[PDB]
């Protein structure tokens, strides 16, 4: 039932996408803790029962009836493969990061 | 080697806090070692003193927890009266309890016993010169004197400690000497006592790269330019804070590429003192239009740039121009020399009280002090007040080593903020300051007074204000306002304050005390950046997906192919963004009532952003800093070239740039402009150009180039966005010509003049805005991409309000972002005597001239991609 545009915004956690790149690939804007805070605030704005869904869309994205992915996803970056980016993306809710249920 | 961690706290002179077991707290002993000889061999060996710490049942009292809330649940331990506290803080200290060994964080006990309010630095008498240094943990403090900036030591004098303060009084002849402090103190990061050579925190001048401190009297006649003491009479008139417009400029960028200025003055304080340079004529044009304030990026002593100019490296600016506009070869040449180039923003504070040596003609001598004062004087004379970017949130370096470490060298672990393990916090950037501590608080206020009195500065921009305590912000405000002309030569009531009120990291939700966040700074009279209006205009946010569209980037009106939902979703998002802008246009007030896109009448605070917080958060319009661009992130031209449809012509984007800028200039509150917004400045889509050199940060006052298409920006910061940058850079139709740049400037100048042609754009109070400001294109029936703003004034026989405008009785502004012309019909503005503003009637742009009004139905015909101002004359 957790639909993008209804329960949470389109491109749900776009700030978290950049934060994943800064942490894993080592590249992105300065003041990484300011980027982190907006990512956690975007994550906390999502209702509790939809948070895991919105986190999956960041990682894998939603595929249209047309066949292609739109609202994600974690792609390939220089010396920074998808599966390496994905593993850290799941740990964003944990106590060591944003600390959210 | 013995390298302990610091999990325990010494909070008052008789109390230690530590989060250990309720039972294991019955075997806690305090160890001390002056020579720091402690080791493990398997208990502890090599200690001077051993005293039992007795656990307290009650815990930590309120007066302690109110200062340090993050450790409120910690166990309390009593320190016996037999212990000499003053001597033990100078030693290596550990508490030990199976075996759990940790160090003590001391700032708490240092503020309890050694809080000092008397003279510091250098005090000049008629026959004597006295020095004062705060170092309550130092074992000894000496002063090395030097004859010049290069020679060996002349003399060495010991200092006497009194209440944590080391002092010495010498003769008058000490004046103009160069000196360094010799401090032997225990450093926890090296776990030993080191004899450190350190500069003065209260230094007023330095030699090259802060190698030595110059013992100079700032009141000296030989340091004052002609008529400096009479500058208060020369300073441009400021009736109210509501008349402020801000122009953000970096000192080096201003004259680095300016041929009309001598090469020895290029990129320094002297450039602003030129008679008729291209740069000073540019600032003169804006000032005559209505510009009031100039905000300059960090000018104090920072690290990152060598003061000795002979070490500077350069890029081959001829051979680099032969590369393709979308190549990666230009950035490779800059990155190779970026550490030894002349370029940096200056966000690496070392000493706050001394002007930067690299911006001076000579790093040695009185050069840096005089040329700074000349820069302030010159800008005031052309009618522009000076604002300093102040960075009190962090420091460049820490530890006992390096030329760039000063404060943390003298008093280790006090000036810097640390976590519950004793490690330094890096959330601001590196080495965060701790403004909650008394002596850090004092150092910040004493600095703000130094620049206000000795340099006659007209305002301050606080970098990461949310990392500074509100307590410090409010005390600085009262101190600056209390300054009078007869007592200190500067009218302090005209000094304005603002900053970055971002709430994040270990200081968020008041975890270290009431911090200076946007929300907490409500009703204080200190400004803060409106990031709500910024994101609503541009689209998305600086850290989000680069292709996210907003109000002024064609969210629904002109899709760019990037999926942002269906047509109904983008239209509802566009109307939401418009509601956020309108609150900001009305001064981003808490209590201002606006009819939102649903038709519901909502207060500014009741309208929220899509991810939590309230949009309107201010009690007064002067607390709002409306902007669409700054030095941070991508420039207005760069962000519009990425977000807007790729098929568009550069002439259409030029008009969009004018819309964003005008929305700021015509808004209630205080407009903020980045240098180059008038002349379509580009950084070649660079988002973090702090270390990108002169190549990407170029400001051209010949108006020949906007610096678009000079190769892909540096990899470390932009590499991942290269694929969406390259084709835009490689396309010639993206690069504007000379005619575009000049037309954008002339259109910018015109809007400023409109703002200052009516006091109605600059309403001083919240209650004035409620009564007078009305928006019209509202509800479910509104025309998308159109904002209509009307300002009412006292009219007719016996009006409800006072008269503020002598020429006009009503002003209406129409903002149109649609690709085509729009015909509005507003019944409330019917049968009125409106006409187009005389500035826009004589405008150089032929498109704006076609704006019209009809009294019949209240029709407002406004051209596409245009802002029009209508007025009702008396
Ligand atoms: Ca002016
Ligand atoms: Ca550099």
């Amino acid at each position: 039932e957790c639909q993008p545009g209804v329960d949470f915004p389109h491109n749900p956690l776009a700030t978290c996408h950049t934060y994943v790149i800064k942490r894993v690939c080592g590249r992105g804007p300065s003041r990484p803790m300011l980027v982190k805070e907006r990512c956690c605030r975007e994550l906390a704005a999502v209702p509790d029962h939809c948070r895991c869904e919105a986190l999956r869309i960041l990682m894998d994205g939603v595929r249209t009836p047309e066949g292609r992915v739109v609202e994600g996803r974690l792609g390939d970056r220089r010396d920074c493969p998808r599966e390496e980016q994905r593993a850290f993306a799941a740990t964003l809710v944990t106590a060591a990061e944003c600390n959210l249920s | 080697a013995f390298m302990p961690d610091a999990r325990a706290y010494w909070v008052t002179s008789d109390l230690i806090a530590w989060n250990v077991g309720e039972l294991e707290a019955q075997s806690v002993c305090l160890y001390a070692s002056r020579a720091a000889a402690m080791s493990l061999s398997g208990g502890i060996q090599g200690y001077d003193s051993k005293v039992e710490l007795q656990p307290e049942s009650a815990g930590l009292p309120e007066t302690v927890t109110q200062k340090f809330p993050f450790i409120s649940s910690y166990r309390a331990f009593r320190v016996p009266s037999s212990v000499d506290v003053a001597s033990l803080v100078k030693c290596q200290l550990v508490v030990a309890s199976h075996v759990d060994v940790t160090g003590l964080q001391l700032p708490g006990v240092l503020d309890d016993m050694f809080a000092y309010t008397g003279p510091l630095g250098a005090v000049f008498s008629e026959d004597s010169v006295s020095l004062h240094l705060w170092a309550p943990t130092a074992q000894g403090v000496s002063v090395c004197f030097f004859d010049g900036p290069a020679g060996p030591a002349l003399e060495t004098v010991q200092l006497k400690e009194s209440n944590g303060v080391w002092s010495v009084t010498g003769p008058r002849e000490w004046e103009n000497r160069y000196y360094l402090y010799e401090v032997d103190v225990y450093h926890p990061t090296k776990a030993q006592v080191l004899k450190c050579l350190a500069g003065d925190p209260y230094a007023r001048s330095l030699s090259a790269n802060g190698a030595r401190t110059w013992l100079v009297d700032i009141n000296n006649e030989t340091l004052k330019p002609a008529s400096w003491d009479e500058l208060a009479d020369e300073k441009p008139k400021l009736d109210s804070f509501s008349d402020i417009t801000i122009y953000e400029l970096h000192i080096r960028d201003f004259s680095a590429h300016d041929g009309t200025v001598d090469s020895d003055s290029r990129g320094g304080f002297r450039a602003f003192a030129y008679q008729a340079s291209a740069g000073m004529e540019h600032l003169r044009k804006l000032s005559d239009a209505g510009l009031t304030h100039v905000h300059l990026l960090p000018s104090f002593h920072f690290a990152g740039v060598d003061d000795i100019k002979s070490n500077w490296k350069f890029v081959d600016e001829c051979e680099l121009a032969t590369f393709p506009p979308g190549s990666d070869m230009q950035q490779a040449a800059v990155v190779a020399i970026q550490e030894e180039d002349p370029y940096n923003w200056g966000y690496n504070p070392v000493l706050w009280g001394v002007p930067k040596g690299s911006y001076a003609s000579d790093p040695d001598g009185p050069s840096r002090i005089i040329e700074y004062r000349q820069m302030v004087q010159a800008l005031n004379r052309i009618g522009l007040r000076v604002v300093m970017d102040v960075v009190y949130n962090h420091l460049d370096s820490s530890g006992p080593c390096g030329i760039s470490s000063v404060l943390d060298k003298i008093v280790p672990g006090y000036y810097v903020r640390r976590d519950t393990n004793g490690q330094i916090e890096n959330s601001a950037a590196m080495n965060n300051t701790a403004s909650e501590h008394f002596m850090v608080d004092r150092l910040i206020v004493d600095d703000l007074l130094n620049w206000a009195v000795n340099y006659k500065v007209d305002g301050f921009r606080f970098d990461l204000m949310g990392h500074i305590m509100k307590r410090t912000m409010m005390r600085a405000k009262s101190a600056l306002q209390s300054l009078t002309t007869d007592a200190h030569g500067v009218d302090g009531s005209k000094i304005y304050l603002y900053g970055e009120g971002w709430d994040f990291a270990e200081v968020a939700r008041n975890q270290r005390g009431i911090n200076g966040s946007q929300l907490n700074m409500s009703g204080t009279g200190i400004g803060s950046f409106n990031d709500r209006i910024r994101d609503a205009i541009n689209g998305g946010n600086p850290f989000g997906n680069p292709l996210q569209q907003g109000f002024n980037t064609g969210l629904f009106l002109e899709p760019n192919g990037f999926y942002q939902g269906n047509e109904a979703d983008t239209r509802r998002s566009l109307a939401t963004y418009a509601d956020q802008i309108q609150i900001g246009l009305a001064g981003n007030l808490r209590d201002y009532v606006l009819i939102s896109h649903t038709g519901e009448a909502k207060k500014g605070s009741e309208i929220h952003t899509f991810d939590g917080l309230p949009v309107g958060y201010t009690a007064s319009p002067i607390e709002t800093i409306n902007y669409v661009s700054a030095h941070d992130n991508e420039t207005l031209f760069d962000v519009i070239s990425v977000k807007t449809p790729m098929i568009l012509s550069v002439d259409e984007r030029c008009r969009i740039n004018h819309l964003a800028s005008s929305m700021m200039a015509l808004s209630q509150g205080i407009p903020f402009f980045h240098a180059g917004d008038e002349i379509l400045r580009s950084k070649s889509i660079d988002r973090d150009s702090y270390n990108s050199g002169d190549w990407f940060n170029k400001l051209d006052f010949t108006y020949e180039t906007n610096n678009w298409g000079v190769g892909l920006p540096p990899s470390e910061k932009n590499e991942d966005n290269w694929p969406l940058m390259k084709p835009r850079l490689e396309n010639p139709s993206f690069k504007p010509a000379k005619g575009h740049i000049l037309a954008a400037l002339d259109s910018f100048v015109d809007i400023l003049k409109i703002r200052y042609s009516s006091p109605l754009f600059r309403l001083s109070t919240a209650n004035d805005i409620k009564q007078r400001v009305r928006f019209h294109n509202t509800g479910p029936s509104l025309v998308p991409g159109v904002i209509v703003m009307g300002i009412e004034d006292a009219r007719g026989e016996s009006p409800e309000m006072a008269q503020l405008d002598t020429n006009f009785s009503y002003v209406v502004t129409v903002f149109n972002v649609c690709p085509h012309e729009v015909s509005m019909d507003i019944p409330a503005l019917a049968s009125m005597g409106f006409e187009l503003h005389p500035v826009q009637v004589n405008s150089s742009d032929t498109l704006v001239r076609k704006s019209a009004y009809e009294a019949a139905t209240g029709r407002f015909t406004v051209p596409g991609r245009t802002v029009s101002v209508f007025v009702e004359p008396r």
